[PDB]
RNA sequence: UAUACCUCUGCU
RNA sequence: AGUAGUAACAAGAGGG
């Protein structure tokens, strides 16, 4: 959720995460999850950046500019990933940055 | 443009922007799996540094024990443990000359402690290796367990209640040749149920007698494990836990070392941060005042490499005996116990290892005991090699570790050694063209060398460096450096013509502590406060630190403000309290209330700050002394939390006892183990202490002393309480007989 | 530039 | 004179020679060689794309999945999904499904 | 041997 | 697969 400089409040959706099983005992134990994230970035322009991802093409979007509408394809960066209780704990506290 | 934060250092000196070099907003490194690989590395490295020493097999344990001290002087700069006894004594003597009466009053203070210290004192403290269970246990349980097994054998001197008698029992217990111990094991019964038959797990206990070796090995054992959450290091390292036999003796040695360090200007221990910086400011002030305008001054930002691995129990025995010269021989021999046990110490090798089969897709656990027996086809080369060397040192599951020391064993006596080298640099002792002073805490030191010319400094460095080598101290040449006096570093304090701020060191302490709603609020506001004072936390950032802590506190405890549109498990009940309340500003944050805090009130506890604004009935409920949420603890452990900056210190906070002073649920994994019964023992012990405190209310403030029975003391109190409650009071005559009859009935049941 | 690839106007 | 004696006996190879430090003399740190480093964050950074709705809700209010469906319902022009960049080590049709 | 379930545990 | 990094997680134990 964010507030524009114009004052408008807004709710944003970047994608989805699918949590696996999570019988986390030790603080290093892993939850597997899948992250499905929108993007306009073409992965082929920098394929070494996306070793772990499987990038899909899922739609097309009409985008405003100054005085012209552009047609861009919509990608979905998909990957399996993991985290732990200790890493989640420290992510929850990232405001101290 | 590519952004590069490092380029700030072009304009801002490194000390004044040092915060940008501490990445302490991310999770620190943690170990996964065993620390057996690290314990073997430590054991192996320790013997390598002492390898030119003299091997000998122990009469009582059969362990191969390397002795490097008074060995061949080193001939390279590699880490060496060839400390020379006579050089240590000369340094300790120089410490006695420079501080007349220090050793005397230090010993006398320790004498008085030994005579007054009760066995209780070992209930306090960090975890301890328990030989009853071959596992770490809370200090108090390991104490109760050892006393129980001592009682079931022929040792009961501690019955007196004084700690020196428990220590006698420990030494008398090494003469036993059949030490009996109870274990626990799972039994599988079968029982009928209304109408099939189901299996039943239960727990039985079985007696086991131990060899004379067995008990001795166990009593000289020090646990090992990996140190987690450690900053500034690529690779993990191993840490150790003392056992119950050595603990009490370590307590009194460290107490002597503490009393010495308390009175040495060059010791960083045991004082706190601000006093460390004052002590460092003094030797700079002192070194400059004692030098001529012609002379120079350089400062070594100093680190000693392999600090614990290259100190020695035998050398510690020399120190103790010299520091105690002229004292009663019982007091000298009592303190000498811990160094001796440390010389014949043995290290547990940890969990072991886990193996894996890709074709078969299976995993298996293997104990460290099995590292003697076992085939080496399973292991990789480095681990295989490590097992090849550790086998020569293996003794009944453990590895013998006569030389060296391990992190977590011993605290302050090694600093007394380092200080004695600093004390050698007085002008009146060296009488050269150079001289030095400084401060030291464990492996970290700052050394100020003054001299007439730059070459004099070199002479002093070598003289300091080589004298340190002669007592097993190895200055790191990789991580120490030198420069003209004016800037230096010391335990992450940064001096630049005066100490500057290192705020990022404290970043992990900004957050919700996790004690409870009451303690956390007091802890959080106080963290902000003390950093404004001690680490240049500016007023604007401190205000925002309040805002962020309240945000974190509200989410963590699902206690958002009573007028929020959020939805949690608690919003509805908090909403009820909100609408029912007249003075909302009096509601605690944990009850849906507003944040009262700004810069000016960080030092006022929340309840105190909102007292005037509370609805009377809310306040009466909040602080109701009959509420079922609080744990009525002892006075000495009231308003205490535990925090980790040191080893692990206790943090005291200021808070009113309320319904928010609650305790989270206990861990329950033990219910699936053979130790299950310990919970019932604790349940029984607690009711016994609960009823005693009804007859002795002051036992929650001052531990009661006495050799009599818990029941007899209660009975004695019951008889006389009933007496005055009637004789000169307000209880009837028939009731006096109603009580004393019950005391007679109880006395009959023995 | 021309548009926002993170906050596209659609 | 115990310390002085042994100090005379010890080899003079045991020393700490001061080598003066000039940052004009010293070299740059060696960075390793290998395959290129991949992205490893838990979520996309600069490559993220948002579907959003205008919403007076505050910085954590509303049912997440209800909010999510509301954001999805702002975008049409979805497509039949196709793989445009495989996860070489993965069964990519699982990601698609 | 395979498939359902059922119970305890999430720092011990 | 993935997390991860000097050894682990990718549930453990039981109803055998
Ligand atoms: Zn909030």
């Amino acid at each position: 959720k964010c507030r524009d400089t114009s004052g408008q409040r807004r709710t944003n959706l970047y994608g989805f995460i699918i949590k696996g099983r999570s019988h986390l005992r030790n603080d290093t134990d892993v939850v597997n999850f899948i992250s499905l994230e929108f993007s306009l970035t073409d992965p082929r322009n920098e394929i070494h950046k996306w070793e772990k991802y499987c990038v899909l093409e899922i739609g097309d979007m009409e985008i405003r500019t100054s005085i012209s509408t552009i047609m861009k394809p919509v990608y979905l960066y998909v990957r399996t990933n993991g985290t732990s209780k200790i890493k989640m704990k420290w992510g929850m506290e990232m405001r101290r940055c | 443009m590519d952004v590069n934060p490092m380029l700030i250092f072009l304009k801002v000196p490194v000390q004044n922007a040092i915060s940008t070099t501490f990445p302490y907003t991310g999770d620190p490194p943690y170990s996964h799996g065993t620390g057996t690989g690290y314990t073997m590395d430590t054991v192996i490295r320790t013997h390598d540094y002492s390898s030119r020493g003299i091997w000998k097999t122990n009469s009582e344990t059969g362990a191969q024990q390397l002795n490097p001290i008074d060995g061949p002087l080193p001939e390279d700069n590699e880490p060496s443990g060839y400390a020379q006894t006579d050089c240590v004594l000369e340094l300790i003597e120089g410490l006695d000359r420079s501080h007349p009466g220090l050793f005397e009053t230090a010993c006398q203070e320790t004498i008085d402690a030994i005579q007054q210290t009760r066995v209780d004192k070992l209930t306090q403290g960090r975890q301890t290796y328990d030989w009853t269970l071959n596992r770490n246990q809370p200090a108090a349980t390991a104490l109760a367990n050892t006393i129980e097994v001592f009682r079931k054998n022929g040792y009961k001197l501690n019955e007196s209640g004084r700690l020196i008698d428990f220590l006698k029992d420990v030494l008398l217990s090494f003469e036993n040749d059949s030490m009996e111990v109870t274990t626990h094991f799972q039994k599988k019964k079968r029982i009928r149920d209304n109408k099939k038959m189901i299996t039943q797990r239960t727990i039985g206990k079985k007696r086991v007698k131990l060899t004379k070796k067995n008990y001795l090995i166990r009593a000289l054992t020090l646990n090992t494990m990996t140190k987690d959450a450690e900053r500034g290091k690529l690779k993990r390292r191993a840490i150790a836990t003392p056992g119950m036999q050595i603990r009490g003796f370590v307590y009194f040695v460290e107490l002597l070392a503490r009393n010495i360090c308390e009175r040495l200007e060059q010791s960083g221990l045991p004082v706190g941060g601000n006093e460390k910086k004052a002590k460092l400011a003094n030797v700079i002030k002192k070194m400059m005042a004692k030098s001529t305008d012609e002379e120079l001054s350089y400062t070594i930002t100093g680190d000693n490499t392999k600090w614990n691995e290259n100190q020695n129990p035998r050398i510690f025995l020399a120190m103790v005996l010299r520091i105690t010269a002229g004292q009663p021989e019982w007091f000298r021999d009592l303190l000498a116990v811990a160094p001796i046990m440390f010389s014949n110490k043995v290290a547990r090798l940890g969990r072991g290892y886990m193996f894996e089969s890709k074709s078969m897709h299976l995993r298996t656990q293997i104990s460290a005991e099995n590292l003697s027996d076992i085939n080496l086809r399973y292991f990789n080369e480095d681990t295989k090699k490590k097992i090849e060397k550790i086998r020569h040192l293996m003794v009944e599951g453990t590895a013998s570790l006569s030389p060296g020391m391990m992190m977590g064993m011993f605290n302050m006596l090694s600093t007394v050694l380092g200080v004695s080298v600093l004390n050698l640099g007085q002008r009146e002792i060296l009488k050269r063209t150079y001289w030095w002073d400084g401060l030291q805490s464990s492996d970290d030191f700052a050394l100020i060398i003054n001299g007439h010319f730059k070459e004099d400094i070199q002479q002093g460095v070598n003289h300091f460096y080589r004298t340190c080598k002669l007592v097993g101290i190895n200055m790191s040449q990789k991580k120490s450096y030198i420069n003209k006096t004016g800037t230096f570093e010391f335990t992450s304090f940064f001096y630049r013509y005066g100490f500057v701020a290192n705020f990022s060191m404290e970043l992990p302490s900004f957050g919700v502590a996790g004690n409870n709603e009451s303690a956390d609020m007091s802890i959080g506001t106080t963290v902000i406060k003390t950093n404004m004072i001690n680490n240049d936390l500016g007023p604007a950032t401190a205000q925002m630190a309040i805002q962020l802590f309240i945000k974190d506190y509200r989410y963590t405890y699902r206690c958002h403000r009573g007028d929020t549109n959020l939805e949690t498990r608690r919003t509805k009940s908090i909403k009820r309290l909100w609408t029912e309340t007249i003075s909302k500003a009096g509601l605690l944050v944990a009850d849906g209330g507003p944040n009262p805090y700004n810069l000016r009130n960080l030092h006022i506890p929340e309840v105190c700050l909102k007292w005037s604004l509370m609805d009377p009935d809310y306040r009466g409920r909040l602080c109701n002394p009959n509420n079922p949420f609080v744990h009525h603890m002892e006075v000495e452990s009231t308003n205490l939390a535990v925090v980790m900056p040191g080893p692990a210190k206790s943090l005291e906070y200021d808070a009113v006892a309320t319904t928010h002073s609650w305790t989270p649920k206990r861990n329950r994994s033990i219910l699936n183990t053979n130790q299950r019964g310990i919970l019932e023992d604790e349940r029984i012990y607690q009711k016994c202490c609960q009823v005693f405190e009804k007859f002795f209310p002051s036992s929650t403030y001052r531990r009661p002393i006495g050799m009599a029975s818990m029941l007899d003391a209660m009975l004695s109190r019951a008889r006389i309480d009933a007496r005055i409650d009637l004789e000169s009071g307000r209880i009837s005559s028939q009731d006096f007989s109603e009580i004393t009859n019950t005391c007679k009935a109880i006395e009959a049941l023995k | 530039p021309s548009y926002s690839p993170t906050s596209p106007s659609y | 004179g115990n310390i002085e004696a042994k100090l005379g006996a010890m080899s003079e190879k045991v020393n700490a020679q001061i080598e003066s430090f000039d940052p004009r003399t010293i070299r740059e740190l060696e960075l390793p060689e290998g395959k290129f480093c991949t992205q490893r964050s838990k979520f996309l950074l600069m490559d993220a794309m948002k579907l959003s709705v205008l919403n007076p809700a505050h910085e954590g209010e509303g049912i997440p999945m209800k909010d999510a469906k509301a954001c999805l319902d702002t975008f049409w022009g979805w497509k039949k999904a196709t793989i445009i960049k495989k996860h070489e080590k993965g069964v990519n049709t699982n990601y698609l499904m």
